[PDB]
């Protein structure tokens, strides 16, 4: 295409995937999209304490083209709410969609969406809007000072979590602790009315 | 003043279907509903221009502007006896759609039952009440049952003011729609239906372009973010105060524009779904024209007609 990023698929679990994801900091916000030849990113950030980067990498998408020149990646910020009820208004019919392409024209050009069935496209755009001053690169973890790290297995995390939120935590104590003879101890302490 | 009529549903359905439809999308669209009984074909109007809708200032409060034209073989009914002095034995009437809907709902749930009778519908002078007269309906159900209905005939110098809209046919862009029979038919139905999942959507502007050699789109910027919908399917191009409406210059030689309401659109879709054959006619700016054709032949017979007229919404 002649658009300075065009990227299509055929899965459309990659994209309600990823905005499932995002809906957890705020229904109404903005949403920060960065395009590079690796991929495209989705950013969010939550008062100035929270931050999710989600990515979407080169492979995900059958066809994949970043024709930019002056600039290796672009830049845009578009509203979480108008892509959530056009993407619910358009995925009711989730089993005829056959195709999904996103595309950009840099700065000053609406974020594109289609959705492209056997014989009916629709065509979506939405207007950007300027980025605020607060970098998504301030809050990063310090390479060079990990106080610990430790690797865990998704579903007993999730579980973990979902045990937490339905006893109406409030506050959330991380513990890690290291011994010999391979023993080690982590765990999650919530204050709630529980105690 | 006979106006003689015998109704068979059991014998050609085709011409049943297409009363049904015309009845339905008149009672669906105004009150009231004319009737001209000529000696050749049987013509009913649905236009805000009649001396009983005009009593709803429709026009100057909701804009209701668009006129549905239904024309009736007479060899749709089994007997055909009108008789007049007037100009080619015509005979014109207004009516009340909602109690010919009912009968006709009635006719057809008796003939879902297994009836096989026949309707005979008759003129008569009800001595209880432009004079109003009474529509005699009756037929057999396996029992006799009849029903009257109030008109009200109206005049000559009435009847020649209710003109059909003609459009500039030069300056006229037409689309031959696929059949709804056909593979695609249900593809385009659903295209043309998919505007009815945004509820907050009053207008869409419809868009035809040059370049199977055509396409169609309808386009919504009602919404916070802009909405395209395009039609990829094969689809066939055809080959006082008052002043005039302003005409915003085309785009292009080849692309023809309007923006309609979503009513006119859904009684669009309803007709389309109705018939077989369908044509799509924009005037760039000015009117879209909805033309449903049904082809009967035996020495060609006459074409069953439904065109549907509307003005357009907002100016481009």
């Amino acid at each position: 295409l002649a658009n300075k990023f065009s990227a299509s698929t055929v899965h459309l679990e990659h994209i309600t995937t990823a905005l499932s994801c995002l809906t957890p900091f705020g229904s109404k916000d903005d949403v920060l999209i960065f395009i590079d030849a690796d991929g495209l990113s989705f950013v969010r950030e939550n008062n100035h304490v929270i931050k999710i980067q989600l990515l979407l990498s080169r492979e995900l998408f059958m066809s994949y083209s970043y024709r930019n020149e002056t600039e290796d990646h672009m830049k845009l910020c578009v509203k979480i709410n108008h892509i959530l009820d056009s993407v619910s208004v358009m995925n009711r019919n989730s089993d005829d969609i056959v195709e999904c392409t996103l595309s950009y024209d840099g700065h000053g050009s609406p974020f594109v969406l289609i959705f492209e069935d056997s014989f009916i496209s629709e065509r979506v755009e939405y207007s950007t809007y300027l980025i605020k001053d607060f970098d998504t690169n301030g809050l990063e973890l310090d390479r060079e000072r990990i106080s610990f790290e430790a690797i865990i297995k998704g579903e007993a995390l999730h579980s973990a979590l979902k045990d937490l939120k339905e006893i109406g935590c409030k506050e959330c104590y991380v513990y890690a602790k290291t011994e010999a003879n391979d023993e080690n101890v982590f765990a999650l302490i919530s204050k709630s009315q529980l105690g | 003043m006979k106006l003689k009529l015998i109704v068979n549903g059991c014998e050609a359905p085709d011409d049943y279907k297409l009363l049904r439809t015309t009845i339905n999308t008149v009672a669906s669209l105004r009150k009231t509903a004319i009737l001209r009984f000529n000696s050749e074909r049987l013509t009913i109007i649905s236009t805000p221009k009649s001396s009983l809708n005009s009593s709803n200032n429709g026009t100057i409060l909701r804009g209701d502007t668009g006129q549905l034209w239904c024309t009736i073989p007479h060899d749709v009914f089994r007997l055909y006896t009108v008789i007049s002095a007037r100009e080619l034995n015509t005979i014109t009437m207004e009516c009340n759609c909602d109690s010919l809907l009912s009968v006709f709902k009635r006719y057809d749930r008796v003939m879902n039952q297994g009836s096989s009778s026949n309707m005979t519908i008759k003129l008569q002078s009800m001595p209880e009440w432009n004079p109003i007269c009474a529509l005699g309906i009756t037929f057999e159900e396996i029992i006799m049952h009849s029903f009257k209905v109030p008109v009200k005939l109206l005049f000559r110098a009435q009847d020649t003011r209710i003109q059909e809209p003609m459009i500039n046919y030069i300056q006229l862009m037409m689309y031959k729609l696929p059949p709804i029979s056909g593979e695609f038919g249900s593809a385009f139905h659903g295209f043309i239906r998919r505007v009815e999942r945004y509820s907050n959507v009053n207008h869409i502007h419809l868009m035809g372009v040059k370049k199977d050699d055509v396409e169609l789109k309808i386009i919504v910027n009602e919404l916070d973010w802009h909405l395209e919908i395009c039609w990829n399917g094969p689809l066939d191009s055809v080959i006082d105060i008052s002043v005039m409406v302003e005409k915003a210059e085309q785009e292009s030689s080849s692309t023809h524009e309007v923006i309609i309401r979503c009513k006119d659109w859904k009684v669009c879709s309803k007709l389309y779904a109705a018939f077989e054959e369908v044509v799509l006619a924009i005037s760039h700016d000015e009117s879209c024209v909805f033309h449903c054709s049904l082809d009967r032949g035996s020495k060609p017979r006459e074409r069953g007609q439904i065109i549907y007229y509307i003005a357009r919404s907002k100016g481009l």
